[PDB]
RNA sequence: UAAUUGCGAUAACGAACGAGACCUUAACCUACUAAAUAGUGGUGCUAGCAUUUGCUGGUUAUCCACUUCUUAGAGGGACUAUCGGUUUCAAGCCGAUGGAAGUUUGAGGCAAUAACAGGUCUGUGAUGCCCUUAGACGUUCUGGGCCGCACGCGCGCUACACUGACGGAGCCAGCGAGUCUAACCUUGGCCGAGAGGUCUUGGUAAUCUUGUGAAACUCCGUCGUGCUGGGGAUAGAGCAUUGUAAUUAUUGCUCUUCAACGAGGAAUUCCUAGUAAGCGCAAGUCAUCAGCUUGCGUUGAUUACGUCCCUGCCCUUUGUACACACC
C-alpha cells in the first residue's frame, strides 16, 4: 500500500510510453520500474498479452517472461 | 520382446511389439508422463539416435514401485533396453550396437539400472548415518 | 480486468462496524480486522451476500458493507449453519451468536469473571494469570511479559 | 526441415532438435566458448543436454564433479537453504525460468552467459588461515563462483517481490558483464582484496 | 480417430469438461457449496465457489474411468493431504466424506457410473461416452 | 593489470597446519622453460591451469 | 476387593517375570523386554543384522 | 583397503609351490582349479585365494619372489 | 478322487526343503499332476529392543528375528495315497496343514 | 592397510586368539527351478473411440501358453578383472576401460586377554546381609501426585515466509501389522460440515485393509509483500470418540482474539552419496493420545578424498619411594 495501490492513472500515459530502456516485462519489473504495485499486475499483464506489444515465452506461472514486439 | 527399468525401487515393463510407433506409458501416450520438466528425459531413447527414426515398434510400458522422478527414469530406461533388445532379436545386432554406442555415449542409466539403493538406517539418529545431537554439560 | 480510473469515487481507510477497515485489501481478509470475524466467515458471509470477493473496499459498495455486517449481525437467520458460530449456547439462553464488535473481549471477560465468581480451577487459574488447559508450566511460557 | 512424423502427436519442433546444428530444446549451444584458458576441464558444456537433470553418480570419485553438466551444477547449487532441499524440479524450473530471461535480456546466448559469469566470478587468490595469500585451484574457482552466484541469488530474492529466477538471472546477467553492482562480483573482489596484503 | 481419455492427461480435460457441466445447467450441487472445505484437513474453502463442485465431478468421473470400482474411503484418501496441526509436524488427513459420497450420488442420478458387482462405483457406459466426447473435443480444440 | 598464468605440471604435497593448501611445482605457460612453486587451496592435478597474478613469488610451505 | 483391572499397563504381565514395564506385546509374546532379551533364541528369535 | 590376510597369501604360496605346473595366470582358470584342489569351505575365500594366486603367478614372470 | 492342497511352513529351511522335495518324488513314484510348489515370501519378523536391562549406557538397540517360511502344493489323489502321503511329512519343525 | 592388514627390515622361526575370514541383508542373473495366494499376452465374453480393425479398457470359477517384472530355493557372479602411472624391491595406492557391483562392493550381526568399585537389587519365584511382616514397607480400594512455576540447562516440534501460504488438479512407495473365545486391520453403502455413527463384507493372511490413491512434490489460480492472507502460541464457545471415571482442557472436529518470532550473540552438535537435509508412512509404547524411538521408502544436493591447528583415543618412550597399584 505504500506506493501504487489501485489506480497509477494519474500517470496513465506509461502503460503505453513503457516499453523502451527495458526489452523485459514482468510481475517484478512493472512493480520496480517505479511505475505500478504488485496487487494487479497479474490480471494487468493479461490485457496485453492477449492484445499488445509483449510476447509470452513460456506458459509460466507464479513467474512471467514476456518480450517486446521485434 | 519384454525389457524393465528401475532406478530406486520403481520398476517399469516394457514391451515392443512388430507395430506402427505406437509408444504408450500408461494408457496415455509418451507425450503425457507429466513429470512437467521430465518430458525431455523420456525423449532421451529417441531423439538420441533418430529423431522420428521409428515408425515400425510398439512401445507399451507400465510402471509401478517408486516415486515421481524414479518411475521417470524407470520408463527412459524401459522404453531403451526395449529398443535395444528388439534390434538384437529381430532386426540386427549390428544395429543394436549402433544404437547402443549413443545410449552409451549419452549414458543416464538407460541401459543400466543405477546401483544407488537406499542404505539402511541405524540407531541412534534420524538417517543411515546422521547421529542424534549430543550435548556434553 | 476493466476500468478502475474512478478519479472520484475511491475510497480509502474507511469505517465500518466499530473497527476502521483498509480499504486497500480484498474485502474478505481486510474484514476479518473485525475482532470475532475471521478468514472463513469472512469469505462464507461474503460469498453469501453475493459481493465479488477480487475487489478491495475502496470501490465495492455503500450499501452491501452494512448489508454483510447485518449479515454479521444475525448469522443463524440468514441460512448459516449453527456449528459455524463463535458463541453458541451463551451461557444462560441456549440461542448462538457470533460477537462482532468491542464485544469479543467483554464477552470473554465474563465468561472468565463467572469462571471466577463460580471458584472453578479455570477461573482460578485466569485470576492467578497461569496456563489453564492443562499445560506444563515448568519450563514454558515463564516471563510472558 | 525434414518434418518427419510417427504415430505418436508430438510437434516436430522437437523433431529438428539435431538433424542440424545441435542445441538446446530452446537455446544455441555450440556457440559456448570460455573467456578464459584455465576454467576449461571443469566447466563441462559439450556434452549437451536436454534438462539439467542428469541424476547421475558425481560423488563417488575426487574430480568426478568436474565433469558433470555446469547448468545442472547450478541448480545443484540452488539446490540449498534447507527449506528447499529436495524440490530438485523446483530448482530445475528455476532455472528454466532463468535461461529464458536472459534469452530475453541480452540474450546473448544464455548458456554462455551463465559460464560467462562463473569464470568472471571465480576467485583467483584466497587467503587460508595460517591468513596466507595462497592461490585457487580451477575446481574450487568454479564451485565457489556458482556458490557465490547461487547465495547472491537466494538473499536478493528472500524477502522481496522479485522472484528467485529473475533474482538469479540479473545476478548471472551482472557476473557476465563483469560489473561490479552485484553481489558475487563484490565478494569476488573482497576476496582478491587481500592478495597484496598477505602475501 | 482414436481419442480416449488417456489423450489429454490432467488439466486440459478439467478445462472441458468442467465447461460441459457448466454447459449442462444440472447443478448437481446440495448447496454445501460456499459452506464446506471439501476436506477436514483443510483450512479454507475452494476460494471460487462456482466450478470447485464441477471440477470435483470432471475429476471423479476420470479417476473412476481411468480405473476398475471406486469407493469412497478411497476417494477420501485419495483427495484429502497434509494438515497444518500446529505446532506439530503435518500429517495426511482424509478428505471430507460428505462432498466425494454427494459427487458419487450425482454421478448416479446423471448416470456418468453405476454400482459395482463388489462394491464401489464403476464408470457407466453413458459415462465412458460422455468422458471420450469431452476428449475428442479437447484433442480437436487444443493440442 | 600484468597478465600471466601458469600450469601445475608437478604436485608436490600437503602443505598447512589442517592440510587445505597443497604445494604446486608450476611450469609457466609462457616463457615455459622456468618452473616455479606455488601453494593452491583447492583440489588441484596435474596437467591443470592456474591465474597467478603475481608472477615471481616463491610461496613456500605454511607451518 | 479389586476394580477392573481389564485394560491398561496393569491388565497385562510378563508371562515369566510378572512385571508391567517394558512388556513385549508383539506376535502374541506377552515376555517383558528383559526376559525376552534372555529367551530369545529359545523362542526361536535370533541375531542376523 | 584391498590388501591381504595371511589365510590369503600363505594359502597363495603354498599353491604355487606345488602346482606350478598347473593353473595359468588367469583368474577364471584358476579359480576352478582351486575348486578341486583345494577345500575351501567359501567361495569369496576361494575368490580371494585364487585372485591372490593369479598376482603372483603374473609376477613371477617379472623375476622370482621372496619365500 | 479327492484334490488337496498341502500347507508347509516352519523357520527351518533344510527341513522345509526336506519335505518340499520329498513330497515331489513321493508323487512322482506314484505318477500323479500336480500343481508346482509354491513359496510363500518369507515373513521377517523383526523385533526391536533394548539391549540395557535398565536406562544408562549409549542408546544401542537390537532386533531380534524369526524369520518364517511357507509354501504350498495342490494335487489330487485317493484317500489311501493322501493319508500315507500325509503321514511322511514329520520332519520335527516342519507343520503341515493338509486342506481340502 | 579399516586393522599387529600386509610388505619389509630383521635372533628369530613357526603359529594361535582378536582383525579378517564368517553369517544376515542390498544391489545382478532375457541363466535353472515353480507359481488366479504373483504377473504377462490370446482366444471368447465388450461398454466407449475410431470404424480396415486398431487406443484405453472390465471380464475374481472365463478360455490356453509362459516365467521378462514379483516371489524363493539351489547355484552363478567380484577376485580391485585388464591396461597404464607411481611404487625403494613389494605390500599397495592412483587413473582409464569393461563390469550390475571396483570405498573392506554398500549396511549391519558376531566381536580377544582385560579394566571400571560406570549403570541396573525399581525386570526376574536371581540373591547375601540389614530392615519391615498383622496400625505392614505385604496385598487391595477411593482420591490426589508424578503434569505442579520467581528461574537455569538438554534432546526436539513449528516458524520467521514468494524456492512461500492458501485452494482445486496430477495421484507416486517401501518396511510391516492385523481377530476363534472375539472383537483386531477394516473394504463397500447412507447420514453429518467434521470427528464420528451406522448396515454390512473380506481377512488367522503374497489372498482383505492394501495399489496403504503417504507426504514433500508437480500443474493452474487467489495472495503482493504488509508482523500480511507467514506463524498458531494463548484463550472462549459447541459436538463426538476412547475409557467405571477426561476437572488439572487425553484426543479429534467447527468457529473465534491471533503472542513472540524481521534468520538468531558468545558458543555449540551431526554428517562424505542414495549419504546430509526436506518429506511423510509402518511398527513399539496403546482402551485413547507424538512433538519420542525403532525401521522404511519419495526428492536428493554443497563441499572434501586431506591433516594433526583443536579435542578424544591408541602405541611407544620415559620417571616412580606406587603393587590394595594415585581413592
Ligand atoms: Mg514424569
Ligand atoms: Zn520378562
Amino acid at each position: 500500500a505504500q506506493h501504487a495501490v489501485i489506480l497509477d492513472q494519474e500517470k496513465y500515459d506509461r502503460i503505453l510510453k513503457e516499453v523502451p530502456t527495458y526489452r523485459y516485462v514482468s510481475v517484478s519489473v512493472l512493480v520496480d520500474r517505479l511505475k505500478i504495485g504488485g496487487s494487479l499486475a497479474r490480471i494487468a499483464l493479461r490485457h496485453l498479452e492477449k492484445e499488445g506489444i509483449i510476447k509470452p515465452i513460456s506458459k509460466h506461472s507464479k513467474q512471467a517472461i514476456y518480450t517486446r514486439a521485434t | 520382446v519384454q525389457t524393465f527399468g528401475k532406478k530406486k525401487s520403481a520398476t517399469a515393463v516394457a514391451h515392443v511389439k512388430a507395430g506402427k510407433g505406437l509408444i504408450k506409458v500408461n494408457g496415455s501416450p509418451i507425450t503425457l508422463v507429466e513429470p512437467e520438466i521430465l518430458r525431455f528425459k523420456v525423449y532421451e531413447p529417441l531423439l538420441l539416435v533418430g529423431l522420428d527414426k521409428f515408425s515400425n515398434i510398439d512401445i507399451r510400458v507400465r510402471v509401478t514401485g517408486g516415486g515421481h522422478v524414479s518411475q521417470v527414469y524407470a520408463i527412459r530406461q524401459a522404453i531403451a533396453k526395449g529398443l535395444v533388445a528388439y534390434h538384437q532379436k529381430y532386426v540386427d545386432e549390428q544395429s543394436k550396437n549402433e544404437l547402443k554406442k549413443a545410449f552409451t555415449s549419452y549414458d543416464r542409466t538407460l541401459l543400466i539400472a543405477d546401483s544407488r539403493r537406499p542404505e539402511p538406517k541405524k540407531f541412534g539418529g534420524k538417517g543411515a548415518r546422521s547421529r542424534f545431537q549430543k550435548s556434553y554439560r | 480486468s476493466l476500468v478502475v480510473q474512478e478519479q472520484g469515487s475511491f475510497q480509502h481507510i474507511l469505517r465500518l462496524l466499530n473497527t476502521n477497515v483498509d480499504g486497500n485489501i480484498k474485502i474478505v481478509y481486510a474484514l476479518t480486522t473485525i475482532k470475532g470475524v475471521g478468514r472463513r466467515y469472512s469469505n462464507l458471509v461474503c460469498k453469501k451476500a453475493d459481493v465479488d470477493l477480487h475487489k478491495r473496499a475502496g470501490e465495492l459498495t455503500q450499501e452491501e458493507l452494512e448489508r454483510i455486517v447485518q449479515i454479521m449481525q444475525n448469522p443463524t437467520h440468514y441460512k448459516i449453519p449453527a456449528w459455524f458460530l463463535n458463541r453458541q449456547n451463551d451461557i444462560t439462553d441456549g440461542k448462538d451468536y457470533h460477537t462482532l464488535a468491542n464485544n469479543v473481549e467483554s464477552k470473554l471477560r465474563d465468561d472468565l469473571e463467572r469462571l471466577k465468581k463460580i471458584r472453578a480451577h479455570r477461573g482460578i487459574r485466569h485470576f492467578w494469570g497461569l496456563r489453564v488447559r492443562g499445560q506444563h508450566t515448568k519450563t514454558t511460557g515463564r516471563r510472558r511479559a | 526441415f525434414t518434418p518427419v512424423v510417427l504415430a505418436t502427436p508430438i510437434p516436430e519442433e522437437v523433431q529438428q532438435a539435431q538433424t542440424e546444428i545441435k542445441l538446446f530444446n530452446k537455446w544455441s549451444f555450440e556457440e559456448v566458448e570460455v573467456k578464459d584458458a584455465s576454467l576449461v576441464d571443469y566447466v563441462q558444456v559439450r556434452q549437451p543436454i536436454f534438462v539439467a537433470h542428469t541424476a547421475g553418480r558425481y560423488a563417488n570419485k575426487r574430480f568426478r564433479k568436474a565433469q558433470c553438466p555446469i547448468i545442472e551444477r547450478l541448480t545443484n547449487s540452488l539446490m540449498m537453504n534447507g527449506r528447499n532441499n529436495g524440490k530438485k524440479l523446483k530448482a530445475v524450473r528455476i532455472i528454466k525460468h532463468t535461461l529464458d530471461i536472459i534469452n530475453v535480456l541480452t540474450d546473448q546466448n544464455p548458456i554462455q552467459v551463465v559460464v560467462d559469469a562463473i569464470t568472471n566470478t571465480g576467485p583467483r587468490e584466497d587467503t587460508t588461515r595460517v591468513r596466507q595469500a595462497v592461490d585457487v585451484s580451477p575446481l574450487r574457482r568454479v564451485n565457489q563462483a556458482i556458490a557465490l552466484l547461487t547465495i547472491g541469488a537466494r538473499e536478493a530474492a528472500f524477502r522481496n517481490i522479485k522472484t528467485i529466477a529473475e533474482t538469479l538471472a540479473e545476478e548471472l546477467i551482472n557476473a557476465a558483464k563483469g560489473s561490479s553492482t552485484s553481489y558475487a562480483i563484490k565478494k569476488k573482489d573482497e576476496l582478491e582484496r587481500v592478495a597484496k596484503s598477505n602475501r | 480417430p482414436g481419442v480416449s481419455v488417456r489423450d489429454v492427461a490432467a488439466q486440459d480435460f478439467i478445462n472441458a469438461y468442467a465447461s460441459f457441466l457448466q454447459r449442462q445447467g444440472k447443478l448437481e450441487v446440495p448447496g454445501y457449496v460456499d459452506i464446506v472445505k471439501t476436506s477436514s484437513g483443510n483450512e479454507m474453502p475452494p476460494q471460487d465457489a462456482e466450478g470447485w463442485f464441477y471440477k470435483r465431478a470432471a475429476s471423479v468421473a476420470r479417476h473412476i474411468y481411468m480405473r476398475k470400482q471406486v469407493g469412497v474411503g478411497k476417494l477420501n484418501k485419495l483427495y484429502g493431504g497434509a494438515k497444518s496441526r500446529g505446532v506439530r509436524p503435518y500429517k495426511h488427513i482424509d478428505a471430507s466424506g460428505s462432498i466425494n459420497r454427494k459427487v458419487l450420488q450425482a454421478l448416479e442420478k446423471i448416470g456418468i457410473v453405476e454400482i459395482s458387482p463388489k462394491g464401489g462405483r464403476r464408470i457407466s457406459e453413458n459415462g465412458q461416452r460422455d468422458l471420450d466426447r469431452i476428449a475428442a473435443q479437447t484433442l480437436e480444440e487444443d493440442e | 593489470t600484468p597478465v600471466t598464468l601458469a600450469k601445475v605440471i608437478k604436485v608436490l604435497g600437503r602443505t598447512g597446519s589442517r592440510g587445505g593448501v597443497t604445494q604446486v611445482r608450476v611450469e609457466f605457460l609462457e616463457d615455459t622453460s622456468r618452473t616455479i612453486v606455488r601453494n593452491v587451496k583447492g583440489p588441484v592435478r596435474e596437467n591443470d591451469i592456474l591465474v597467478l597474478m603475481e608472477s615471481e613469488r616463491e610461496a613456500r610451505r605454511l607451518r | 476387593f479389586s476394580h477392573p483391572r481389564r485394560y491398561g499397563k496393569g491388565s497385562r504381565q510378563c508371562r515369566v517375570c510378572s512385571s508391567h514395564t517394558g512388556l513385549i506385546r508383539k506376535y502374541g509374546l506377552n515376555i517383558c523386554r528383559q526376559c525376552f532379551r534372555e529367551k530369545a533364541n529359545d523362542i526361536g528369535f535370533n541375531k542376523f543384522r | 583397503g584391498r590388501v591381504r590376510t595371511k589365510t590369503v597369501k600363505r594359502a597363495s604360496k603354498a599353491l604355487i609351490e606345488r602346482y606350478y605346473p598347473k593353473l595359468t595366470l588367469d583368474f577364471q582358470t584358476n579359480k576352478r582349479l582351486c575348486d578341486e584342489i583345494a577345500t575351501i569351505q567359501s567361495k569369496r575365500l576361494r575368490n580371494k585365494i585364487a585372485g591372490y594366486t593369479t598376482h603372483l603367478m603374473k609376477r613371477i614372470q617379472k623375476g622370482p619372489v621372496r619365500g | 478322487i479327492i484334490k488337496i492342497r498341502i500347507t508347509l511352513t516352519s523357520t527351518k529351511v533344510k527341513q522345509l526343503e526336506n519335505v518340499s522335495s520329498n513330497i515331489v518324488k513321493n508323487a512322482e513314484q506314484h505318477n500323479l499332476v500336480k500343481k508346482g510348489p509354491v513359496r510363500l515370501p518369507t515373513k521377517v519378523l523383526k523385533i526391536s529392543t533394548r539391549k540395557t536391562p535398565n536406562g544408562e549406557g549409549s542408546k544401542t538397540w537390537e532386533t531380534y528375528e524369526m524369520r518364517i517360511h511357507k509354501r504350498y502344493i495342490d494335487l489330487e489323489a485317493p484317500v489311501q495315497i493322501v493319508k500315507r502321503i500325509t503321514q511322511i511329512t514329520i520332519e520335527p519343525g516342519v507343520d503341515v496343514e493338509v486342506v481340502v
